[PDB]
């Protein structure tokens, strides 16, 4: 049935909102990491910046 | 709000043969590989005078402070006035037949001169690189980090300058200079992190254990075997394997920990709680949620 | 260098080389790559991850690959006497490293299987270790101008305690001139043997060394620069182990690690060989059984490993349950790009075509 | 001059333009041992001096 099927659509359309937000966390942006923990242990002034 | 750190007993790194002896000439480098062990680096520093360093993705004062899944050391008898012909994009012989340098991992590039009074290296009769590797021309280059495929025919002696040696389908030819003054050398160090249950870490870098018991659900520092972060910590029922030490999810974010006190902590990032304030402007007040 | 031991001294065991009678229609035992069961694939080093799904680059082997089959059989026997060594021709072999390899052991132990050295009788199969000498360069024996000679330092990996323990040493290999040794003129192949009634004949007595003094008759070992060994639970259990090499030097792997009721291979030594590996031999064995005691042996096979992308599920107590090969099918690849082994019914546009010049 | 390394300026600018203040610290230093002022050296220069 298209309407039930309509429900969960819009269902799924609210949780990728969500998925895709934390997602973009994990992106280096061409970073030696995503984290800034690993960055601010790895590196110095002022290459670290 | 606190710390967390465990580490285990371990022996003290083996750098005694690159300390003794002859070292080679670059084209026969030696390597030399750690693991779960501590070693004294403010001992070795001390050993050399550094005339350049070069890091890529890294930077000396780090792995002073911190700690790696494993660490390699490439070394060799070098004139530091050849200095530039080691740089990455050169293009002579030094590269093309004797070492090329590897990007792959973290790495950090180190020219120094030994004290003639303060260490037990012995000096060689000469400096020598190899001018040319080829099949009868089809030349021969270098991958990164590898050897020469004109390895065992070198081995055979230098005693002339462009004296070559043949075994009918390999070809090569050396050069060789004196050595004057102190000697000098090259170090070619890499890094890898997280690829081991246990760590390398210098001797500075060690601090003394504590618990977690009375610092849960609370943001914490933690430093467990070398793995470092920051993080909230609770008890739970145990999952993955035991030995592997460690567990993570699909975005290799540290998601629980195993430890040598026999319990499983689950593990997150440091979570904030949400704040909404309420204002009446015409009455100016304010309350919170 | 490390102390190898005592020298040899005397002549070595004669081989009889037969291979018509191992690689022959009736001793072909296929088994195929299984990745439903996740078979031949190494856990990754340093972490674990719990009831999840995800796709992982690293060297695995190719889905249905049948691999190469080896056989080991007895020697020659009478009532009372021990006479020649019975075995193939894989000692002139010498095969491409490549990316390395993994090996799977015993898998018929419990059936019973021909004795090859006699075509009609027949015993229960009992597991049987594989032995390797890997190196850099190869040449030919010199008198008999017979392939598979291993030059400099070689790298040699050989079980030794009726199934107790593993060497492994790296020395350069020099032969010996006695007869039916490697630089004699009578040499056919490098055989190692132990003889069961002296060797194995209590548990609390085996020969840790039976194998080794075997291959110190063919060669003396100079120069060599480490020697290890390894401590092995027996058992008639099925058995995974694995090799690869890269600038951290030769890695090792194995399903007795950790749990050998599961396939996983797990990370157990590093060696320090870091010239290029580019060629192995198997060396075979052959059993100095006595003919009261005769015995079957089960098969092992190889398969080469490539660098490619698997689906690994991973159940909540860590280990490695199946896999998908994505580069397979065009399924398995829809399959690794939703990381997932269950996918809705649907039509969808997956990756095209490889174009290389 | 035997070398000069600047951050986020140039000595040509320098020479062009005005600033609001001016800082130099100087000292007598061996120029054999100009590694050990780089950013992220871990020697004892950094450390104690
Ligand atoms: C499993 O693997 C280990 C590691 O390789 C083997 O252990 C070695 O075994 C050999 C014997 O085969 C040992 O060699 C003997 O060492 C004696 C003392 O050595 C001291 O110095 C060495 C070198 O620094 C140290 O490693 C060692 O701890 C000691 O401090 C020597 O006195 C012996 O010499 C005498 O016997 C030999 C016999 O061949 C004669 O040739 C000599 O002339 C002399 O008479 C001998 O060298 C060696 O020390 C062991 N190493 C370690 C680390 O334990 C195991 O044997 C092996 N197990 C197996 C295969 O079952
Ligand atoms: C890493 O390696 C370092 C270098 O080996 C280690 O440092 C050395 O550690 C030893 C042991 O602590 C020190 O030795 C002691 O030094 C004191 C002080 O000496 C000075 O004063 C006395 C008079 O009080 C004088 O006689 C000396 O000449 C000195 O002027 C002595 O009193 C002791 O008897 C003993 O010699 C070394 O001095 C120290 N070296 C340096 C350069 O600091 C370091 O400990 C290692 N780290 C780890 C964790 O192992
Ligand atoms: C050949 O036969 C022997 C004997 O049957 C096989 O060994 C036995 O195999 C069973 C089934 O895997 C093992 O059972 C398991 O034991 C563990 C022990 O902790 C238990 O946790 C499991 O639930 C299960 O009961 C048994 O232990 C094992 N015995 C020994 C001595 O290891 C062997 O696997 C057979 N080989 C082949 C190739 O089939
Ligand atoms: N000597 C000998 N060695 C063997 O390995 C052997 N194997 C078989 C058959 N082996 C097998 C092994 C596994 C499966 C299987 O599908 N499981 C089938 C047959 C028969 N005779 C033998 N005989
Ligand atoms: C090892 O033995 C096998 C079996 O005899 C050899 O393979 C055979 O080689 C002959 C001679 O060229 C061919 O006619 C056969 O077709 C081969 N058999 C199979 C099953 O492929 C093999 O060449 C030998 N290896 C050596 C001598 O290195
Ligand atoms: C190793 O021995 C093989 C034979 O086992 C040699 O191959 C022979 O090469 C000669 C000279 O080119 C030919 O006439 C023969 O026909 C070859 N024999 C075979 C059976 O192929 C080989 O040259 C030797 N290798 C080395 C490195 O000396
Ligand atoms: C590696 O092994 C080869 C083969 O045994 C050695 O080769 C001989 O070396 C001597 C001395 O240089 C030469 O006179 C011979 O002509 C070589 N033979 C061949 C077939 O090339 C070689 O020396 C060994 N290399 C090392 C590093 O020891
Ligand atoms: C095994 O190692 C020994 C020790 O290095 C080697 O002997 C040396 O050989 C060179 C080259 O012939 C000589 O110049 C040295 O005088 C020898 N030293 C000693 C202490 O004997 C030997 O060549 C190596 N054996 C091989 C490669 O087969
Ligand atoms: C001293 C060389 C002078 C050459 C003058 C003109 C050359 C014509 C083109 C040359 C290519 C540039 C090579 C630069 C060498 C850099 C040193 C190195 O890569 O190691
Ligand atoms: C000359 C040092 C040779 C040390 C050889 C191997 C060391 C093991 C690890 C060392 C950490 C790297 C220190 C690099 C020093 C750069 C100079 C500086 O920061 O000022
Ligand atoms: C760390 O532990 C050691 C051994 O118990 C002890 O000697 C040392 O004083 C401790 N350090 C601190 C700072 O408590
Ligand atoms: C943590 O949980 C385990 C398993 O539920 C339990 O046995 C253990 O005592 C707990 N630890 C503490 C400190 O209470
Ligand atoms: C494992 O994952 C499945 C699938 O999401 C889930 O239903 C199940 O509850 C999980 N099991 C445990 C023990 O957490
Ligand atoms: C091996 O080959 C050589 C030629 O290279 C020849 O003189 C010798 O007789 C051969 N040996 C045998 C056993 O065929």
């Amino acid at each position: 049935n298209l309407a039930f099927n309509k429900v969960q659509d819009a269902v799924n359309a609210n949780a990728m909102a969500l998925s895709k937000l934390a997602a973009e966390l994990s992106n280096t942006f061409g970073a030696i990491s995503s984290s800034i923990s690993d960055i601010l242990a790895r590196l110095d002034p002022p290459e670290q910046e | 709000r606190g710390e967390f750190i465990e580490q285990a007993t371990t022996q003290e790194c083996d750098f005694t043969p690159m300390l003794t002896g002859t070292p080679p000439p670059i084209y026969n480098f030696k390597r030399l590989v750690f693991t779960n062990c501590n070693y004294n680096l403010t001992k070795l520093l001390s050993l050399f005078q550094v005339s350049e360093f070069s890091c890529h993705q890294v930077s000396p004062s780090s792995l002073a402070t911190g700690c790696y899944s494993s660490l390699t050391v490439d070394y060799f008898a070098y004139s530091t006035d050849m200095s530039s012909y080691l740089q990455p994009g050169s293009a002579g012989e030094i590269v093309q037949f004797n070492y090329k340098q590897d990007f792959s991992n973290p790495t950090c590039r180190v020219l120094a001169t030994v004290p003639q009074n303060l260490t037990t290296i012995t000096k060689p009769s000469n400096y020598a690189y190899l001018t040319e590797c080829y099949k009868t021309k089809n030349y021969l280059y270098n991958a990164p980090g590898g050897y020469t495929p004109c390895l065992s025919l070198a081995s055979r002696g230098f005693s002339t300058k462009y004296q070559s040696h043949s075994d009918g389908e390999l070809t090569t030819t050396g050069y060789i200079y004196p050595v004057t003054g102190n000697l000098q050398m090259a170090f070619i160090i890499s890094v890898q992190y997280g690829t081991d249950t246990n760590s390398v870490c210098p001797m500075q870098a060690l601090r003394n254990d504590t618990s977690i018991e009375d610092k849960l659900d609370v943001c914490v520092e933690y430093s467990l075997h070398g793995i470092t972060g920051r993080g909230v910590f609770h008890n739970c029922t145990s999952v993955g394997l035991r030995n592997q030490r460690f567990v993570y999810d699909t975005f290799d974010n540290l998601v629980g920990y195993h430890s040598y006190n026999g319990n499983y902590y689950c593990v997150r990032p440091c979570v904030s709680v949400p704040v909404s304030v309420i204002y009446d402007k015409v009455s100016n007040s304010h309350a919170t949620l | 260098s490390v102390d190898m031991g005592t020298t040899g001294s005397g002549n070595c065991i004669e081989s009889q080389v037969q291979p018509d009678f191992f690689e022959t229609a009736r001793n072909t035992w296929p088994l195929s790559i299984d990745t439903s069961k996740a078979e031949g694939v190494i856990y990754p080093n340093g972490k674990s991850y719990s009831n999840i799904t995800l796709t992982y680059t690293g060297l695995y082997p190719k889905a249905n690959d049948l691999g190469k089959q080896y056989v080991f059989s007895d020697g020659h026997s009478s009532p009372g006497t021990l006479s020649r060594l019975f075995v193939s021709n894989y000692s002139r072999q010498v095969e491409p490293f490549d990316s390395g390899f993994v090996v799977r052991i015993g898998a018929a132990a419990n059936k019973t299987g021909t004795t090859i050295i006699s075509q009609s009788t027949n015993r229960p199969i009992k597991k049987i270790y594989p032995a390797f000498m890997l190196g850099h360069s190869v040449g030919n024996y010199t008198p008999t101008n017979i392939t598979g000679r291993y030059l400099n330092h070689t790298l040699v990996i050989l079980p030794d305690g009726c199934g107790t323990l593993v060497h492994a040493f790296y020395c350069i290999l020099q032969p010996r001139t006695q007869a039916y040794c490697a630089g004699a003129s009578t040499f056919t192949s490098v055989t190692v043997w132990d003889t069961p009634a002296s060797d194995c004949a209590n548990s609390q007595s085996y020969n840790r060394l039976a194998n080794l003094n075997a291959f110190k008759l063919y060669f003396d070992l100079i120069n060599c620069t480490f020697r290890y060994n390894y401590t092995i639970t027996e058992d008639e259990n099925a058995e995974w182990f694995g090799i690869t090499q890269d600038t951290q030097g030769v890695h090792l792997y194995s399903s007795r690690k950790e749990n050998v009721f599961r396939n996983n291979m797990f990370h157990f030594a590093t060696l320090p060989v870091y010239q290029k590996i580019l060629y192995y031999t198997v060396i075979p064995r052959s059993i100095r059984s006595p003919f009261n005691d005769r015995k079957a042996w089960a098969a092992f096979y190889i398969y080469k490993l490539h660098p490619l992308t698997y689906l690994l599920n991973f159940d909540v107590e860590g280990y490695i349950t199946k896999a998908v090969d994505c580069g397979y099918d065009d399924l398995a690849q829809l399959q690794c790009s939703y990381q997932s082994f269950d996918v809705e019914t649907g039509v969808y546009s997956v990756s095209s075509f490889e174009a290389s010049p």
